[PDB]
């Protein structure tokens, strides 16, 4: 899996999939490549997660191309079926957008994580 | 916590020993009746959830082995004849949230043995 | 009609007027390499195509709005562009050297690169170079010496990249043009102590710092270092 | 007596506002060489500020 | 659920148009512009008209 | 002891 | 004696430092929590850029190195981490591993030593509640837990064979762990066997080194003074503590005429007269490099002040049980390194500079000097 | 006698140094400031021109690569006739590969070298008659395009 860069580590990616699965408890995520896509459009996705496993790569590849166009900070995680069910569904899940919202009550740990995938990159 | 059989190898002799959760990933093993402190064992990240399994390796010989496992869903397998020693690590395959771990088909708590050719 | 005036700079002009902008002739005429707005004025009277030029999408061009004194890059020069992510900047460098001029532009990612070959066909006078420049002697043959060395390369270890451009194919007394941005560098410590080493590592590589200059509202955290190579 | 002090802490100034531009000095390349470059206070001091904390008692 | 592609559509007309305005303005820097001079005497002397 | 003390700098200032 | 390089890590403020087995890399440990790469191998005087291991939030204190494949870093979040330095390896400079300490319930948590154990493959780690814990590298989990010392512990070192680890910290112990023993080595089992009080401050440094006929564990701290003992014989073995100042080199001197003492420290001289003392006069320069060498003429009029950037020389004229000091302006000794200098007479002095070059001045005559075979 | 391996997009220049040991001197730079001094200190051994641009595709690949190409060889096989003789190359690769070609070439590779070449290459158009600047900058360009196709796949 050389395409995926860059690749968080067993504990980076704690910390991703717990602010994950807060998020969707607010619904604040927003879940599957097509709808990360349209966030990025919209810009109104704080940083984007996908799956390393997922086959073919290609298909959430255009994603790294829309968010270094846009100033998005994004991040790769070992699993997508561990994705799929941080996120809170019965599907592996390879891509997920965080949606912005500065009212949000998790909005610190958004930012924590958000500056790790930064450094990150 | 939870109550297992340990044998002491180099006497033969077998005795309880019971499995507490520590703060950062410890599991205190004490002595079922004496209370002394025999061994800890160690884990990254938050643990969560173990059990103990049992392979028996020949007349009147068995060794336990303590099973613990991470929220992220790393799995240690500590040799408790061996002072607690890591022998084997691996990760559930689609693992995030873990919150309980057993085993079954054989001795455990909820199916114990009456004798040692019964492990 | 729009007043075009010009700059101190040469092959630079502003469209004076009403909106005033920062504006280069167009060597291809007739189209634009990113979208942006072309105004043609009528000069005796033959009208002559210009581009505008974004300072938010061309760290150059900031440098230009905040007041650089000295740019190198002038008409009838030969220039080594190093980071050249695309024919965003370069374009707008290769009108400013003019026909005459050259401009050599350097890519190492594969997915910009083909986007600035296509650009290089129209540009005669812009010649597409696509290796790292981390390891200059790869392509040593296709550049030939260079007035002024521009870098908008993002990397921590830039100023081992311009010492060894600069070391091969900078002419004595030539151009440094460094834009430097500190988060790649250091994220802890305060944009100005990251701009100050980055001015003394150059000072150990033989460019002396001529002047420099913050690009902010453009960019934040974000400076231009201009320097002579001083090879003596 | 401060002034004094003041005065000399001006002459020892490698920078001055000249309005919105600000003029700074180029040290001597001899002096980079010769010796090493100055430790920066606020890492040292937090070394240091540490192993003299006051939950160590040292009295 | 129109009610939502409504609006949306009128929220992404208007930030194109807030796009496109804004490259035509044109924004005065301001940043610091410091100036190297290798002798203590140059410094004192310096004016930026010279 | 600034009775007796000298001051490089200070001289060369002036 | 002289900076031959002086190389940047393009990085935030260094904390640690360390070379591999091969010693061809460097190492680097820096505030931001990067760890860089600095290839050595080109030649003296050669350091480049190699690598950045990937990137964290806490600052790398300590680092270590497991042959030339791995870098161990203790950092100040209170959890050591294991990068991958293999060339030719797709995980190459990945975070392999976190492991965490035992936290301070009340305080921040810092790893400050960590070094690697190669006969166990082991990592021992020493961290800021004062405790020694080893761990499998393999597995990256802990196999044993010493809550020995009192305070932050700042220094770890092991012997050759990676039979006894030492440690040593704030609380001016230094503590034995012992593998020694065949049972000890087949179940893998440290002890604390023992610990000694033989610093009168905290111990910053520590260091082994063992041959056929030397042994020694040298440690030293804020007490300014080294501390020697044996290895194999700590717990019964003697130790040595050296004396703090070992004027190899003179920082005083005296003149028989006018019976005045002069002492240079920090760029700083003080002269005294004595007929019972007074200070008749001090000097301040101003250049940071600190004074090498002071040499006083015969007379006591002409003071020379040697640094290796620099050469000075001042005039001291006695008023009013005081000395008026006057600089001699020489370009010479200006632009000249000062090693070793020497009066002739009132007048004329001998140099001898940086290089080896033994050259006269009268206030350069060169002096020729015998080749030496290399 | 001391050469100089000089690379261009028209091709290999070869150049016969005057000097034995030009590379260990210490004043190269006001030794070369001008184009006429590069005349005599350097004079023409040999120019094997890039026929096509198929051939200079291939020829500047190899040269990336620190290969001696079929060209190369042939040019400093034409030399071997000179005994116990010095090559000045810029690269290290390149001079490593020309070393394991068995000739008797001492063939040199030092920083001290990057000053010759600074200059040679600065007043190329004047050093190589025939060619005049613009000719030379069209030859790179076609040959840069050609190289970038093959360097993405196109």
């Amino acid at each position: 899996n050389p395409k995926a860069f860059p690749l968080a580590d067993a504990a980076l990616t704690q910390q991703i999939l717990d602010v994950v699965q807060q998020a969707a408890n607010l619904r604040q995520l927003k879940k599957g490549a097509n709808e990360a896509t349209k966030t990025l459009n919209r810009g109104i996705s704080e940083f984007i997660i996908m799956a390393a496993d997922c086959e073919p790569i290609e298909i959430l590849l255009h994603l790294p191309l829309l968010c270094e166009d846009k100033n998005v900070p994004y991040v790769f995680v070992p699993s997508r079926v561990a994705l799929g069910r941080a996120c809170g569904v019965s599907r592996p899940v390879i891509a997920a957008s965080i949606t912005t919202n500065d009212a949000s009550a998790i909005k610190t740990q958004i930012y924590a994580v958000k500056d790790k995938i930064e450094t990150l990159l | 916590f939870k109550v297992a059989h340990l044998q002491n190898s180099q006497t033969n002799s077998v005795h309880g020993i019971v499995l507490l959760q520590g703060n950062n990933g410890w599991i205190n093993i004490l002595h079922s009746t004496s209370g002394l402190w025999l061994m800890g064992c160690k884990i990254e990240g938050v643990i969560t959830d173990f059990c103990i399994d049992y392979q028996p390796i020949s007349r009147g010989k068995f060794r336990t082995i303590l099973i613990a496992v991470n929220a992220y869903g790393e799995v240690w397998e500590f040799d408790l004849n061996k002072n607690g020693h890591v022998i084997r690590r691996w990760k559930d395959q689609g693992g995030v949230g873990i919150t309980k771990i057993q085993v079954g088909g054989g001795t455990t708590t909820t199916c114990p043995a009456l004798q040692i050719s019964k492990i | 009609k729009v007043v075009i005036e010009p700059h101190r700079h040469a092959g630079v002009y502003i469209a004076r007027g009403k909106e005033d902008l920062l504006v280069t002739k167009n060597m291809a005429p007739g189209e634009s390499v990113y979208g942006e707005k072309r105004i043609s004025v009528e000069e005796p009277p033959t009208k002559v195509e210009y581009r505008v030029w974004n300072p938010f999408r061309s760290k150059l061009a900031a440098g230009i709005m905040g007041g650089l004194d000295e740019l190198f890059i002038a008409p009838g020069k030969k220039v080594l562009y190093l980071g050249a992510a695309s024919g965003t900047s370069v374009s707008h460098v290769s009108d400013v050297v003019g026909p005459e001029g050259v401009v050599y532009a350097v890519e190492f990612s594969h997915r910009p690169g083909r986007e600035l070959i296509s650009m290089a066909k129209k540009r005669p006078n812009i010649i597409p170079i696509i290796e790292d420049a981390r390891h200059p002697q790869k392509y040593r043959m296709l550049i030939g010496m260079v007035d002024c060395v521009f870098a908008d390369v993002a990397q921590p270890d830039q100023a081992r990249i311009i010492a060894l451009n600069s070391h091969m194919f900078l002419k004595d007394q030539g151009g440094v043009v460094i834009s430097i941005k500190a988060n790649c560098i250091d994220s802890t410590v305060d944009a100005e102590t990251v701009f100050a080493r980055e001015v003394q590592k150059l000072r150990e590589e033989r460019i002396k710092p001529l002047e420099q200059l913050t690009l902010e509202p453009y960019e934040r955290d974000h400076c231009i270092v201009v320097g002579r190579y001083m090879r003596s | 007596k401060t002034k004094k002090r003041k005065t000399l802490k001006n002459l020892r100034k490698d920078s001055v506002k000249r309005g919105k531009f600000r003029v700074q000095l180029l040290s001597t390349t001899q002096d980079s060489k010769t010796l090493p470059p100055k430790k920066e206070s606020s890492i040292i001091r937090s070394k240091d500020r540490w192993l003299n904390r006051k939950a160590l008692n040292k009295g | 659920t129109q009610d939502s592609n409504y609006v949306r559509t009128l929220r992404q007309i208007e930030l194109k148009k807030l796009e496109k305005g804004a490259k035509q303005l044109m924004f005065k820097s301001s940043g610091n512009h410091t100036i190297f001079v290798d002798s203590r005497e140059k410094m004192n002397e310096f004016t930026p008209e010279k | 002891e600034d009775d007796v003390e000298y001051n490089e700098e200070l001289d060369d200032a002036g | 004696g002289l900076p031959l390089r002086n190389y940047d890590c393009n990085s935030g403020v260094i904390w640690s430092i360390s070379i591999n087995d091969s010693q061809d890399k460097l190492s680097v440990g820096c505030d931001n929590g990067t760890v860089v790469l600095i290839d050595i191998s080109g030649g003296p005087g050669v350091l480049e850029h190699d690598t950045i291991l990937m990137r964290q939030e806490a600052r790398v204190l300590t680092l270590a190195w497991k042959k030339d494949d791995f870098v161990i870093g203790g950092c100040s979040d209170g959890r050591i981490r294991i990068w991958s330095a293999q060339k030719n390896d797709e995980n190459m400079g990945r975070l392999l591993h976190t492991m965490k300490v035992d936290k301070a319930k009340k305080e921040s948590t810092l790893v400050w030593s960590v070094i690697y154990l190669p006969r166990t493959d082991q990592i021992a780690s020493g961290d800021s509640t004062g405790s020694i814990k080893f761990w499998d590298f393999q597995f990256a989990t802990l196999n044993q837990s010493f809550k020995a010392h009192d305070a932050d512990v700042l220094c770890l070192t092991t012997d050759t064979d990676n039979n006894y680890v030492f440690s040593a910290g704030v609380d001016r112990k230094i503590f034995q762990f012992s593998q020694n023993t065949n049972k000890s080595q087949k179940n893998n089992r440290w002890v604390n066997s023992s610990n000694r009080l033989l610093h009168g401050n905290d111990i910053r440094a520590i260091c082994a080194y063992q041959s056929k006929g030397a042994d020694f564990l040298v440690s030293g701290g804020v007490e300014k003074t080294l501390v020697i003992n044996s290895l194999t014989s700590f717990s019964n073995g003697n130790y040595r503590k050296m004396p703090t100042v070992e004027p190899y080199s003179k920082n005083v001197l005296v003149n028989k005429e006018q019976r005045l003492v002069v002492s240079w420290s920090e760029s700083t001289v003080k002269i005294w007269t004595m007929g019972n003392y007074k200070l008749v006069c001090k000097l301040t320069l101003k250049d940071d490099q600190n004074i090498s060498t002071c040499s006083l003429s015969p007379d006591g009029q002409v003071l020379v002040v040697g640094r290796p950037s620099t050469t000075k020389v001042f005039h001291l004229q006695p008023v009013g049980n005081k000395l008026k000091v006057t600089k001699l302006d020489n370009d010479l000794l200006l632009r000249t390194s000062t090693k070793l200098v020497k009066f002739i007479d009132n007048s004329k002095i001998v140099i001898c500079s940086c290089e080896d070059d033994v050259f006269i001045v009268d206030l350069p005559q060169e002096v020729e000097l015998l080749e030496v075979t290399s | 006698m001391a050469y100089v391996l000089t690379e261009t997009s028209a091709g290999y220049a070869l150049l016969k140094a005057s000097d034995k040991k030009i590379y260990k001197s210490s004043s190269l730079i006001q030794d070369l400031d001008s184009s006429d001094k590069v005349l005599k200190e350097f004079k023409i051994a040999a120019f094997s021109k890039f026929n096509s641009a198929a051939n200079a595709l291939e020829e500047a690949n190899s040269i990336i690569e620190g290969k001696v190409s079929s060209q190369l060889e042939k040019l400093l096989e034409e030399i071997k006739k000179d005994k116990k003789s010095t090559l000045i190359v810029s690269e290290t690769k390149l001079a490593n590969a020309i070393n394991k070609l068995g000739l008797n070439f001492n063939v040199v590779s030092d920083a001290v070298t990057l000053d010759i070449y600074r200059a040679i290459k600065e007043y190329l158009p004047e050093l190589l008659p025939g060619m005049s600047d613009n000719d030379l900058s069209k030859m790179s360009l076609g040959l840069a395009h050609s190289i970038g196709r093959h360097k993405l796949k196109f």
